[PDB]
């Protein structure tokens, strides 16, 4: 069971559920830390889509305003 | 709006987590690979205890400090996950 697996250290290297289709936000934030233009860039990619950065599967556009996109971009980039 | 809320209501949550993936396969993916295979528990219990590499990548799994009975219990649990 989960408790035994936690106890024995297994969860340091394993999760229960498969990786999600897109990149983890801590990885996105770390890639862009200290990079000029990152909030703009990500806002654009959240709004308009992205492929080829993290894998073969595209992110489709999301229907967000330049405000919702900026908000989310800032929050993503703060994940540490 | 709060970002943790937009994360939820625009569907971002469906595709992104905060934390990075761990190095080994997810237990639900193990369960899927080995489903219906007669000797899967015994195979996994040995791997769990002794470690090994090559099945999921080049990264070797280290041996673990489990009894053979605990290794079997963990095997059975992992296979259970759907
Ligand atoms: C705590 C006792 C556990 C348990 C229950 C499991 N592990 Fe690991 N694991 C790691 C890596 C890199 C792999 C891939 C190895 C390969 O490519 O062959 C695995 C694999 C597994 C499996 C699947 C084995 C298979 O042959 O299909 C299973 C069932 C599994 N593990 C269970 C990495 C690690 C660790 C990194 C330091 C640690 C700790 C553990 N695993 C611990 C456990
Ligand atoms: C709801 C509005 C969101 C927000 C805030 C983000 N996503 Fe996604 N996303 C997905 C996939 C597969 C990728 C990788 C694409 C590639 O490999 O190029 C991404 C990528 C991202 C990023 C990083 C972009 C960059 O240029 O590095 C960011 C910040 C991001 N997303 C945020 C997959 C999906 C989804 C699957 C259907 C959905 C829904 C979302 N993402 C939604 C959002």
């Amino acid at each position: 069971n989960e408790q035994l697996a936690k106890q024995k250290g297994c969860m340091a290297c394993h999760d229960l559920k498969a990786k999600m289709v897109g990149p983890a936000y801590k990885d996105v934030a770390a890639k862009f830390a200290g990079q000029a233009g990152a909030e703009a860039e990500l806002a654009q990619r959240i709004k308009n889509g992205s492929q080829g950065v993290w894998g073969p599967i595209p992110m489709p556009p999301n229907a967000v305003s330049d405000d919702e996109a900026q908000t989310l971009a800032k929050w993503v980039l703060s994940q540490k | 709006e709060d970002p943790e809320v937009l994360f939820k209501n625009k569907g971002c949550v469906a595709c992104h987590a905060i934390d990075t993936k761990k190095v080994g396969p997810a237990y639900a993916d193990v369960a899927k690979k080995y489903a219906g295979r007669k000797d899967a528990v015994d195979y996994l219990a040995g791997k769990i205890k002794k470690g090994g590499s090559g099945v999921w990548g080049s990264v070797p799994a280290p041996p673990q400090n489990v009894t053979d009975a605990e290794a079997k219990q963990l095997a059975q649990w992992i296979l259970s996950i759907k």
